[PDB]
């Protein structure tokens, strides 16, 4: 069987409309996660559920999007929002079937996520369910 | 030459030991635990400190990065100046991830909960009460 | 063996203590979810994980309740809450015993829950882990 | 595949730095948690995925923190946080590597957990994906 | 000797009834189906009530612990007296999982949605209202 | 006889153009792309608009269902009667999912930014504050 399993934790801070690297890489089981690029490239088909959990960085920004976004399309979408500016998660979890080069990742959409360091407070974790 | 000072609630360090070494270019790191939870506070004394031929640049960041350093001393819009400041004691406050000391007389400075105040941390900030005169205090109050 | 893992988004906005219908289908492998009426019903007896975050309707309602119900019984409760009305998640994970007929779906109980169109904001995650 | 999946609500309060025990067991399969103490005690070594929702109580407490600690080191940490003192979740995904005897469980590191008594608002899930 | 009488929105009980038991150690529970959506408003009536040879501990908790409750005992420090209060009728608002009245002539509660009250539990509540003065009332408003 | 314009940050539209058929029963939408994200603003101009034979029912809704629609006309408490506005332009704000204008001279709408609108996107705005009077405007400022 394929075993393809990753999370890692956001150890950077990020801002803006750009994919989320997490290079706090606690497991990457199969090196199908790059925290370079920030990407998860599926290599063998099946469908895999992804879940991510992307802290809102407090005291600056009241609001925060985190779309898991397959390929060049939105496949779910995280609202983190907070008027008093507190520490509020944009997470989402997805079932996706992918197909080989299908880059998975996390894209912030107009806020300003957290940098946990070694905290993991923002993480972004996902495993292959079944392989086709 | 850079060494990091990662878990301590406190920590007191002399200009001679936090700069160890022969070389003037070093810098010296407090990694703070977690942000969300923790805010650093660091008190400066230019009781018997010198700049002579010494400068003293105190600044933050997130993460390890030379590139970042360089691109934060060239914008020099809101790097604090140890040396050139008219009061004798300096108090800052760093709700970020990393606060780097670099060289190019002591200073003590603490971890303090941000809205928990431990016994001891709230009782080391009360003593730095007495800046004198603009200062920030956190939620805990006292004396 | 069997492969059942479904992910929905809410295309409609609901409200009141009415079922969620997630007709935003990514994934229905199986087909034991049906978006018409919001139900997972399970087929194949088994240890299944759901996982459901629901968005709450930003600017009209306080607090939202989204419980994960089985059968006719609460399996898990989730509430957002913001005094300040944002965009909160109820949302909850559960790993629950199923046998068949067992239909398990989120339905809120007390207000208004946020349509997304094809955002997949509010989502209904779950898959078979193991059959008996 | 070794069937190791469990999920429990928070049945009574909790509070400041202790070790959760969700003693509302739905799902222990493999008897691996421990409601007792609160802590998934591995056996079979190989790759897990946790995930975990802690309500912090309304009211009282406006910040609670939730690291989902694997032995003696935090592997997520997850921040409840709301200024008007709602209801808001310090919920974290995990996909760790364990070795036998290593106690995956959620501690607070602050704040107050809500009891939701049979509501499980407050849950702990956690499954093996592979027995390594 | 514990009876909890866990699903009712409104609930009325005789003295008798909440205790149909001879020995006079026994307790009475009311169990809050969800505090994130309910509050417990209890009401106590005098105009039969003895305490003779009784005493009426009104009090709350999380969970079933038997310490619990005797340390909250031993704490008497905001346990409800029902014998020794002053006015004829008794309210009380419990916003907590769990009720207990226990045993050592009637009292109904209300268990209200605590932010969208349903048209009997505002109505109950507003009959409540009459209390003579303070008492605790909820968002819903009635003449 | 439904089109629905997609993608579109603005979009002027004549009467002619979202109306291209000889039938008079005909269904003009504008699906906003994200509500948590972006607030449609709405504006028309009578300087040559003309309702002899023709009805300009504004609305708003969710989701496409015929029942919905027929039961929004029958509410007919919020619907806005273009034909019947005093001012000679019309400024509509619609923070939900989708915007139909349906026929029983033109109009530009913009699909602003919540929380921050784009540089074009508060500009267009900027431009509709000429409206002469009540008005709906944004957090972003410009004289
Ligand atoms: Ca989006
Ligand atoms: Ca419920
Ligand atoms: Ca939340
Ligand atoms: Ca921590
Ligand atoms: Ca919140
Ligand atoms: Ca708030
Ligand atoms: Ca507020």
């Amino acid at each position: 069987v394929p075993k393809i399993a990753f999370y890692a934790g956001l150890k950077r801070q990020h801002e803006g409309y750009e994919v989320l690297k997490f290079d706090d890489v606690v497991t990457n089981l199969g090196n199908h996660y790059d925290p370079t690029t920030g990407k998860f490239t599926c290599s063998i088909p099946g469908i895999y559920f992804f879940t991510y959990h992307v802290l809102m960085r407090g005291g600056d920004g009241t609001s925060m999007w985190a779309d898991l976004c397959k390929n060049n399309q939105v496949r779910a979408s995280a609202i983190a929002q907070d008027a008093d500016q507190n520490y509020d998660y944009a997470s989402n979890s997805v079932v996706l079937h992918l197909e080989p080069g299908d880059e998975v990742y996390i894209k912030l959409d107009g806020g300003k996520a957290h940098g946990g360091n070694n905290n993991k407070y923002s993480t972004f974790s996902g495993f292959i369910i079944y392989a086709d | 030459c850079s060494t990091l000072v990662k878990g301590v609630i406190y920590g007191s360090y002399s200009v001679s030991e936090m700069f160890p070494k022969n070389f003037t270019n070093c810098t010296w790191t407090l990694e703070n635990p977690d942000p969300t939870k923790y805010s650093i506070y660091l008190k400066f004394s230019k009781k018997d400190l010198s700049c002579s031929n010494f400068s003293l640049l105190a600044y933050q960041f997130d993460h390890f990065s030379h590139e970042k350093i360089k691109d934060l001393l060239r914008k020099n819009h809101s790097i604090m100046q140890l040396c050139s400041s008219k009061n004798a004691f300096v108090f800052l406050q760093y709700d970020k991830n990393f606060i780097q000391i670099r060289r190019v007389s002591f200073f003590e400075f603490l971890v303090l909960n941000k809205v928990s105040p431990s016994q001891f941390g709230c009782h080391v900030l009360c003593t730095w009460l007495e800046s004198c005169c603009g200062i920030m205090y956190t939620k805990c109050t006292c004396p």
